[PDB]
RNA sequence: CGGAGAGGUA
DNA sequence: GGGCTAGACGGCGAATACCC
DNA sequence: GGGTATTCGCCGTGTACCTCTCCTAGCCC
């Protein structure tokens, strides 16, 4: 068992995925500027396109794996439980897909990028936001978690 | 009556836990004046006295086994039987 | 070797000097060189404007200068010195009555110099100065939260300068003033400034609805001077209202430049936003006995007009980065200077009435003391003077560029939510979104950009190339953030073709919004990807394909790596090393050209073009604050011929002027045997073998003779009751000779102490009198090692009283210091980590012939597991691995800058002309392909790794160009079941090592108090049996486990006492006790008038005291 | 006996002057110069116990042999020094003062 | 622990009180609910619930909302915010302690409505949710 | 595991109760020098030193061996507690 | 009121309460010698009201009296009560211990499932005083004070002691615990194995109860002494014998990443 | 061998 | 020179605030 | 007079360990 560079496959289907996706966003841009749909709607019929393309493209990486490389490193260990889960096979094969503002609303374009392709700046600078998000938070977690705890403790201690 | 956690465990009887919990000049206020008399049922009075908590090896039900052979046995009870 | 770089990213401007921040700021603070006559407003200076000329005789400030550092840096690290300058201030003293002028220069005291790095010497420890981020003053206007239409207005001047004002508009109309938790309608203040309600009316009338609100005909009846009086009544409720009492109130809370400060910049912010121009930093002014606005007017218009929804009005973000400033050491010192000033400033106050009224010279009204006290207590005290960390250059010169969020006027742990930890828009380019600490302290403490500067205001300014059309120019702006939300940034990796950009659409930002543009729209670009973070992540090589939180704990281990004694460069670098090893003033280069005429392990002696001929001094094995060895060695020779800014001395974790931090091992990436279960990590005796990872650490131990009422302590040779043997190694004075091997338990340096009179027990008199020995008046006291350290003396410092030079603390006659050395090699326990966050501790040590190993003979180093790979998504490492493998074969070194690097194909190219020289070599000497090698070439091929049909040759080839061999086991010598990735990683060793951590505990000492055992390592104290311990013995039941661990090996003390003896004995230990916790407790409760009373069954008393305490 | 309840309750003066063993009268708390205790002080000899075992303040006795004796020249029992962690002091008050707890 | 009758004298409260905290940090509404379900604190955003039983009735006003519930003798209105979400349609008999709007109950007019039992059981229920959807498996019986 | 934790478990109502008989009946053998067991020669419990086997030292393992033995007699109130001290003492002197 | 061993003096704030009662008390008693007009009486009494309850609770009522030249608020007896770092939840609930030890864990995949691996100058510190019993039973030395002169230096150690403190231990158990201890399986029962090295040997396959890594862990390392806890710890506590989550009810010990991966 | 402040590890 | 003296956030219960 | 409604003061917010520094100031005999 080993992890090389190119143990992380790329599969075909992420080109035409995306090139779809960029005509639909197009498509809804024309719609939009004509006056059909307010601001509200196409930021959420965007938000709704993006996620439909990144669970497909998640399905094709994995029937990818399934089909032609049943013994692909990074797949074995994720259907034997070993590690890890399909969300970071996705980020580490597929693409990113959405991240948020600290205020905690979902930007428009998503991080079209993967780890094995390697990132730009200012993809990596927005996904540190959720980065920062997720550790503030475990780190005032903890506390309220331990009160909780004790809490419960001292009421059933008899 | 329904209440939370805090102020279940807060309004018990015994004092020692109440005043251990939180709120201790409360509780020890309220306690010297109504003069109350712990009876150490918990654990954590046990806990803080240093004594045995009822719970365990500790438990009444189990506390006062007796370990004793066949020979020994035999022996009391011939004396036991002479007497 | 030779050195290749990729990147086409051409950068036009150099990193400034990374320790800017410390020493520009404090030189424009201190102004010492520059002529007193030309000293601008800022700083000292600007204190001493502020503070004098003080009335009630005159006193009146003319200059100040600054003396000469009464010892070297040396000499105060020696003897605990502080390294500083005495201040003088040249003062005239005038008779306002008849005019009587005495004029002299007083010393005030001194004031602490920084080093040329940017740290100080207070009491001989290094200390830093850290910057302090927190909210700029001036004016705010914030939404509302519960009532939803309206907004607040606040009006904030500079810390500890004033109070806060907040403005409301009340739901019922009236405007509402808040100072001090106090609220009251603004209408009577505004009468107090000599408003009348005809030009409130013509002014604000834009805004009707609101005026109504304001309009209060009952205020507008009385005259300013009533309304004065009613508002201190308001104000200060209980103090009688005297006209003069109510004036003075309410100057010194508005109209006093003193006690009220407005910032520069909080003035620069206030004439920006609200249009108006300050002729000065308060905001009214006291003159012609009345009070004149210069604020309140303009901002209630702004707020008026905000409410009513005008365009053109906008609410400001309180963590915009133009809203945030940056104090600077200068700052924080002036800041207590002039804290300080005001104290010898009131206290001068008070010496001008009591004493002889006219025999006054100014030498007798001001007393040095509060100034001294004031700067020692920040340098000395303060929550952001702190304790240097100097495990390695690099640590030092991040330490330097940290920016904490908390201290005095600053958040506190409890206060800070989400909000304030989070990373806004306008941190891009100048603070780091990648490192900062683990933890609590997550996001309040956080660390500068690379190219980033702080400008005079504080504010933090980034470079942007300047885009004209469509040719991008050369001159660089520095912009602030607020100036930087106007434009259209491009990125900084857009194609160009020369000087023009060759893309057709661009991805640029507006108000940090990524959108696609036109390339006619773009007006700026950036100046290269290393200045969106900070200096220890700009080392991390490969940094776009590892995961944010994994990155992040590659940059904090950065700083934790121990300087080696044969350190390496590594193979996969980002091109910044060469400026932090410079930067960091570790080494020592060359200041002009010229020739190299003595070199030595002490010295070097250089002969310059101007014939002076100059000689560096090596510091060589010094001690650091964190007990690393920092040394420095020459790298030239006799003869040799250096041009300006060559390298001549080699500083610590340092290989040829490039930071070296660890070592550059061949490791293969695959489980083994269990052992790299869940991050641990095999290692090859190959490394102990040729002295890899050795490391060099320095104790000091410190030992006090000082004067007892029974006579004084002594050090001599002569102790009681001791072998010649324990005394072997001291010299005639008690103290051990340099070079002698100490272990754990010997003596450092021998000390008697006259014995306390005390009554020999009946028991050691009937001893005294079987042995016939005569106890000794004095008693050993001698230093000894502690248990587990040990290692070799280097110096003895001895400070006596009556020495030259030297004063110790009251009492203490003589003082003497001993440093130990060791060498730490590796071993299990210690802990290993690369730049890309994989971490983990030596799990197993095995011989060479059981690591697996090429088929060329050469074994791997070091074994990682790969089962951390997909759970923490950092994939730099294994293309580093690919790197290094393909640089190990070829002989040379990479730089592959961030995000603009070395991509896939070309790594693919360098690993086939490896390839190239690992195969073909061994196709020379006449072998062939392995047997071994067939098979795995053929269960390869049925995983679809290699293509079916080439011969063996080829598909090896397929299978190096993925950067996977070959491997054998080393035990059986059968191959591995498939191909394996292998190559050269940069690994360092971490601080953390398990030496210094094993520890345990018999018995020992106890607490006077709950008489306990005491705490830490260094008191041989024992573990925290904790509440949540407690806990789960209860749940398992375990009741005399948890009743023993209560009482036994605890405060129970004849309990314990009667245990260890039967335990001694043989016997099974006693039954317990009530604890003296307990007793403790009741007797306190006793203290407090309760009485509490342990019962029987039937409600008798019981006496857990014995009697002791019963009359 | 065995330990089973633990009773809390007002104490009376007569219960506080019943367990101290002397009124403290002087604010001093050592000699600072010959490090024993002041007289009558906080830290006084002749009301919480002595300071070492079975040894009076001015040395008259110092052996187990004299146990419960008060030396007369210094006023000191001669007992364990265990004893000062557990005998109380009184102030008389000049004029009663309300406690804190059922006040505030 | 050992699939098999428990022994008698075992420290169950702290094993419960143990085996609730320890997933804790897990949680990412989550660990509020939680904390706000054990407190038995009012919810922000309550749900209104049917005192009494009987058949709905629905009046809306463009400006204003209320529901009727209509028994033979008694009957019971209740005032709603405009865009509180409905889960009863007209004409509809519903029980005793029945959550109308969409949210959260209180925990009290629970109890002053259905009895003890129904609150028992609905704050197993609650509980059990928030650990179930954080994929955390823990016994009902702590 | 220990050698027939199960069939110990099997032999009580309640672990506890199994632990304090194991803790009372260690606490005896102590007591009596380990001359008063019920196991016999050939089944003692050994241990293994450089020297050769010899008697185990830890009373806890005697004391479980005994119990699954099965010649011991445990429960509640067999006796008075000084009538057995004095019977055990008497016939184990010490 | 300790001096510390720089010779300076350590005063608990509780002095000089009482030093400022003392002090107000007698002013008091004075000018009620004299008798003072009613207003000097009456702001005296005041004063002597404010510094009762000042000794009672500092802080409740009023500016907080404190040292002069210092901001800190003076520790009374109700602070010294009440508080995370007051005596009930500090020296009552949770106390230090002798017969303990802490040190970094690394994995051993050789050990059985109740066994850990133990450092030699661990165990022989942990056990002394059964080992100087020992070391007393056989002619290692002639008693125990001698043993315990022969044991205080490092290098005056043979070999016949290591055979000693392996027959002292043969059976015996010691408890493991890693801090923070969330569930009861935080703390378990194992018998050591003493090896070589300064690091503490664990089983893999009990990682995941105690919620441990090998990035640098640290764990905690007690010795029950008595019969009573050692079958306390060998029955109920050891970690052959809790298998299966107290909360669920499925097993805990279960195979792992490389074992699973593996199969 | 008591308390504060700072940094760090899990 | 030493000794002496002077920039949260929630809940919880009582106290008004206020309205009928 | 009563039946809410607000608000104002008090208490509370994880465990374990390691390193370092620092613990009053002025005046007069
Ligand atoms: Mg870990
Ligand atoms: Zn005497």
């Amino acid at each position: 068992i080993t992890i090389g560079i190119d143990d992380a496959v790329i599969p075909e289907e992420k080109k035409q995925y995306l090139e779809e996706a960029d005509r639909k966003l197009l498509q809804i841009e024309q719609a939009y500027e004509m006056g059909f749909l307010t601001d509200r709607e196409r930021y959420d019929q965007i938000l709704q396109l993006w996620t439909e393309t990144t669970e497909k493209v998640t399905q094709a990486v994995f029937k990818n794996f399934e089909e032609n490389y049943p013994f692909n490193p990074l797949y074995v260990m994720a259907q034997s439980g070993a590690r890890g889960n399909p969300q970071q096979i996705r980020q580490l094969c597929g693409l990113r897909g959405l991240m948020q503002k600290p205020s905690g609303e979902t930007f428009e374009v998503p991080v079209r990028s993967s780890f094995r392709e390697g990132l730009t700046v200012l993809e990596y600078f927005i996904s540190s936001h959720g980065a920062r998000k997720g550790g503030a938070d475990t780190a005032l977690r903890t506390a309220d978690s331990g009160y909780l705890t004790r809490k419960l403790v001292d009421v059933t201690h008899e | 009556l329904l209440m939370g956690v805090t102020k279940s465990a807060l309004s018990t009887k015994s004092w020692l836990s109440a005043a251990s919990f939180q709120n201790t000049t409360h509780v020890l206020t309220e306690a010297a004046i109504a003069g109350k008399k712990d009876e150490l049922i918990g654990l954590k009075e046990n806990v803080i006295l240093g004594r045995l908590i009822p719970a365990g090896t500790g438990s009444d039900f189990v506390r006062f086994t007796q370990v004793v052979d066949q020979k020994t046995l035999k022996a009391i009870e011939e004396a036991r039987k002479e007497a | 070797m030779e050195i290749k770089r990729f990147g086409r990213i051409r950068e036009v401007i150099p990193l400034p000097p990374l320790t800017e921040i410390q020493v520009e700021s404090y030189r424009r603070a201190l102004q010492a060189d520059v002529p007193p006559e030309k000293r601008e407003n800022v700083g000292i200076q600007a204190a001493f404007r502020e503070t004098f000329p003080i009335e009630e005789l005159v006193l009146d400030f003319l200059e100040y200068r600054l003396g000469e550092p009464p010892f070297p840096q040396d000499e105060c690290r020696e003897k605990d010195l502080t390294y500083q300058a005495p201040l003088y201030a040249r003062l005239q003293l005038i008779h306002k009555d008849t005019g009587l002028i005495k004029e002299d220069e007083v010393f005030l005291g001194h004031i602490p110099l920084m080093t040329e790095d940017g740290s100080f010497i207070i009491n001989g420890a290094d200390r830093v100065i850290v910057s302090q981020i927190h909210r700029s003053p001036g004016v705010y206007f914030t939404p509302d939260p519960a009532r939803p239409g309206r907004y607040i207005a606040s009006i904030i001047p500079l810390p500890k300068r004033g109070p806060w004002i907040d403005l409301e508009v009340e739901p019922n109309g009236v405007v509402s003033m808040k100072v001090n938790k106090r609220k009251f309608p603004l209408v009577l203040l505004l009468r107090v400034l000599g408003y009348d309600q005809e030009t409130l009316a013509r002014e604000l009338g834009a805004y009707g609805e609101l005026v109504q609100g304001l309009m209060d005909e009952s205020v507008f009846a009385m005259r300013p001077e009533e309304a004065l009086i009613r508002l201190f009544t308001l104000l200060r409720p209980g103090d009688p209202p005297k006209r003069d009492k109510a004036v003075a109130y309410v100057y010194g809370l508005i109209a006093d430049p003193r006690r009220y400060d407005l910032g520069e910049a909080g003035r620069y912010k206030a004439e920006e936003k609200l249009g108006i121009r300050l002729s000065g930093r308060t905001l009214a002014r006291f003159e012609d006995g009345e009070f004149k606005d210069e604020v309140f007017l303009p901002t209630l218009r702004y707020l008026f007009a905000l409410t009513a929804g005008v365009p053109g009005h906008e609410v400001d973000d309180i963590d915009h980065l133009g809203n945030r400033r940056i104090r600077t050491v200068g700052e924080l010192m002036t800041d207590q200077f002039r804290v300080g000033l005001a104290r010898l400033a009131r206290g001068v106050r008070e010496r001008m009435l009591m004493g002889s009224e006219d025999s006054l010279t100014p030498a007798k009204l001001v007393n040095s003391r509060p100034l001294e006290a004031a700067i020692r207590e920040f340098f000395s005290r303060s929550q952001l003077s702190q304790f240097k960390d100097e495990t390695n250059p690099l640590s030092s010169l991040r330490h330097k560029r940290r920016i904490s969020a908390l201290g005095p006027g600053g958040l506190t742990r409890e206060r800070a939510g989400f909000d304030v930890r989070d990373v806004h828009r306008t941190h891009y380019g100048r603070i780091c979104p990648v490192e900062t600490p683990e933890g609590a302290n997550i996001g309040l403490i956080t660390s500068l950009a690379a190219y980033a500067r702080v400008d005079e205001l504080g504010f933090i300014r980034t470079p942007y190339r300047r885009v004209v059309g469509g040719v991008v120019t050369d001159e660089v702006v520095y912009m602030t953030a607020t100036e930087e939300d106007r434009y259209t940034i491009a990125q900084a990796n857009t194609p160009l073709e020369g000087n023009r950009i060759a893309a057709e659409r661009v991805v640029a930002r507006r108000k940090g919004e990524p959108v696609i543009v036109s390339p006619e729209e773009v007006e700026f670009m950036d100046v290269s990807p290393k200045q969106v973070f900070s200096v220890n992540t700009n080392l991390i090589p490969f940094l776009e394909h590892d995961d944010a939180n994994r990155a992040l704990m590659g940059s904090n281990m950065q700083t934790q790596a121990v300087p080696l004694i044969r350190a390496q460069a590594p193979v996969v670098m980002t091109g910044l090393e060469e400026r932090v090893v410079r930067d960091s003033l570790a080494a020592l280069y060359a200041e002009e050209d010229g020739e190299v005429a003595k070199v030595d392990g002490n010295r070097i002696v250089v002969r310059y073009e101007d014939g002076r001929l100059v000689e560096y001094p090596l510091r060589r094995f010094y001690r650091s604050n964190q007990g690393t060895a920092l040394d420095q060695r020459p790298r030239v020779v006799v003869g040799q011929r250096v041009r300006k800014g060559d390298l001549l001395a080699d500083g610590p974790a340092s290989e040829n002027g490039f930071l070296a931090l660890g070592q550059n091992v061949l490791v293969a990436i695959m489980p083994f045997d269990g052992y790299n279960f869940e991050d641990a990590i095999v290692i090859s005796e190959e490394l102990l073998k040729r002295d890899f990872y050795t490391s060099i650490h320095i104790e000091r131990y410190e030992i006090e003779a000082r004067d007892t009422k029974l006579g004084p302590e002594r050090i001599t040779r002569d102790i009681p009751h001791l072998s010649e043997a324990a005394l072997r190694d001291l010299d005639e004075e008690g103290v051990v000779r340099i070079g002698a091997e100490v272990k754990p338990g010997d003596i450092l340096v021998g000390r008697t102490s006259f014995k306390g009179e005390s009554e020999p027990t009946p028991e050691e008199r009937l001893l005294r009198s079987i042995f016939g020995e005569k106890a000794r008046d004095v008693k050993d006291t001698s230093l000894r090692v502690p248990p587990g350290e040990g290692g070799i003396v280097v110096r003895t410092v001895r400070l006596r009283r009556g020495d030259p030079g030297v004063e110790l603390k009251p009492g203490v006659r003589e003082v003497v210091r001993v440093y130990v050395a060791q060498k730490r090699k590796l071993q299990v326990g210690d802990k290993l980590a690369n730049r890309h966050g994989n971490k983990g501790v030596v799990a197993k040590i095995l011989p060479v012939e059981d690591m697996p190993h090429l088929p060329d003979g050469t074994p791997v180093d070091v074994i990682l597991n790969p089962l951390g790979v997909p759970s923490r998504m950092n994939l730099g490492q294994i293309l580093e691995t690919h790197l290094g493998l393909a640089g190990y074969f070829l002989g040379q070194r990479y730089i592959s800058p961030i995000f603009d690097g070395a991509k896939e194909p070309e790594i693919k190219e360098l690993l086939a002309q490896a390839f190239e020289v690992y195969f073909g070599k061994r196709k020379g000497e006449g072998f062939g392909v392995d047997k071994r090698e067939v098979e795995v070439l053929r269960r390869a091929e049925k995983l679809g790794l290699v293509t079916p049909g080439k011969t063996p040759e080829e598909q090896l080839k397929e299978l190096f160009l993925q950067g996977k061999v070959v491997l054998y086991d080393g035990r059986t010598g059968e191959p591995i079941e498939g191909p394996i990735v292998v190559g050269q990683m940069f690994i360092m060793k971490l601080y953390h090592m398990v030496e210094d951590k094993m520890h345990a505990r018999s018995t020992g000492p106890y607490s006077l108090i709950t008489q306990q055992p005491l705490g830490g390592k260094a008191q041989f104290g024992g573990q925290r049996f904790g509440e949540m311990e407690v806990w789960a013995l209860e749940a398992y039941g375990a009741a005399h486990t948890l009743q023993e661990m209560l009482t036994l090996k605890s405060d129970d003390i004849e309990g314990r006492n009667a245990a260890y003896e039967a335990i001694i004995k043989g016997e099974d230990v006693p039954e317990p006790s009530v604890p003296e916790s307990f007793r403790v407790l009741v007797k306190e409760l006793q203290a407090l008038a309760l009485d509490v009373q342990t019962l029987d069954e039937k409600d008798n008393p019981v006496d857990i005291f014995e009697g002791l305490a019963s009359k | 006996k065995e330990v089973r309840k633990v009773r809390i309750a007002l104490a009376s003066p007569e219960k506080i002057r019943s367990w101290s063993y002397g009124e403290v009268e002087k604010p001093e708390t050592i000699n600072y110069r010959t490090l024993k205790p002041e007289r009558d002080g906080l830290f006084d000899e002749r009301i919480f116990g002595p300071i070492k075992d079975y040894e009076c303040a001015c040395g008259k006795y110092k052996r187990q042999r004299f146990e419960g004796k008060v030396c007369e020249r210094c006023g000191v029992e001669v007992t364990k020094s265990i004893v000062r962690r557990y005998r109380m002091g009184h102030i008389e008050l000049a004029t009663p003062a309300a406690h804190i707890w059922f006040v505030k | 622990s050992m699939a098999r009758p428990v022994s008698i004298g075992e420290a169950v409260g702290i094993v419960a009180a143990q085996s609730i905290g320890e997933p804790g940090t897990q949680l990412t509404q989550g660990l509020p609910r939680v904390i706000e379900l054990f407190e038995a604190r009012r919810p922000k955003a309550k749900a209104v619930i049917s005192e009494i039983d009987g058949v709905v009735r629905i009046e809306e006003t463009e400006e204003k909302l209320s529901v009727f519930v209509e028994s033979e003798g008694f009957s019971k209105e209740y005032k709603l915010p405009k865009e509180a979400r409905l889960l009863v349609k007209d004409g509809d008999y519903v029980e005793a302690g029945q959550p109308l709007t969409r949210g959260a109950i209180d925990p009290h007019q629970l109890l002053e409505a259905k009895g003890p039992e129904a609150v028992e059981r609905y704050l197993v229920e609650e509980i059990q949710k928030v650990y179930r959807a954080q994929g955390v498996k823990l016994h009902d019986k702590h | 595991a220990e050698p027939g934790i199960d069939k110990l478990f099997g032999m009580v109502d309640s672990k506890y109760r199994l632990t304090v008989v194991v803790a009372k009946r260690a606490q005896q053998l102590l007591r009596h020098g380990f001359k008063n067991t019920v196991l016999e020669p050939e089944e003692r419990p050994k241990m293994q030193t450089l020297e050769g086997l010899f008697d185990d030292p830890n009373a806890v393992t005697w004391a479980m061996k005994e119990l699954l033995t099965g010649r011991l007699v445990f429960g509640e109130n067999l006796v008075p507690e000084d009538r057995l001290q004095k019977e055990m003492e008497r016939l184990y002197p010490v | 009121m300790v001096q510390v061993d720089g010779g300076r003096f350590a005063t608990s704030d509780l002095n000089d309460l009482y030093r400022r009662l003392i002090n107000r008390n007698n002013r008091l008693k004075k000018l009620l010698a004299q008798g003072a007009p009613e207003i000097i009486i009456r702001n005296e009494k005041r004063m002597l009201q404010e510094a009762v309850d000042a000794l009672l609770d500092n802080g409740r009522r009023g500016a907080p009296v404190t040292n002069p030249g210092s901001d800190r608020p003076l520790r009374s007896l109700t602070d010294i009560l009440s508080g995370k770092q007051g005596r009930f939840r500090q020296n009552l609930l949770g106390k230090r211990v002798d017969y303990s030890g802490r040190s970094v864990i690394v994995v051993g995949p050789q050990l059985k499932l109740h066994q850990c691996g133990l450092p030699k100058r661990m165990a022989l510190e942990l056990f002394k005083p059964f080992l100087l019993k020992k070391m007393e039973e056989k002619g290692i030395a002639p008693n125990v004070k001698a043993a315990r002169r022969m044991l205080e230096r490092q290098r005056d150690i043979k070999d016949e002691v290591w055979d000693a403190l392996e027959e002292v231990i043969h059976g015996k158990v010691v408890l493991l615990n890693r801090a923070p201890t969330l569930h009861r399986l935080g703390i378990q029962a194992f018998q050591p194995v003493l090896v070589e090295g300064q690091s503490i040997q664990l089983h893999p396959l009990v990682c995941e109860a105690f919620n441990a890594d090998f990035d640098g862990d640290q764990m905690a390392v007690h010795v029950p002494l008595s019969s009573f806890a050692q079958a306390e710890a060998r029955i109920q506590m050891l970690s052959a014998h809790n298998l299966l989550s107290p909360a669920s009810g499925e097993p805990l010990a279960k195979p792992s990443r490389d074992i699973i991966l593996g199969l």
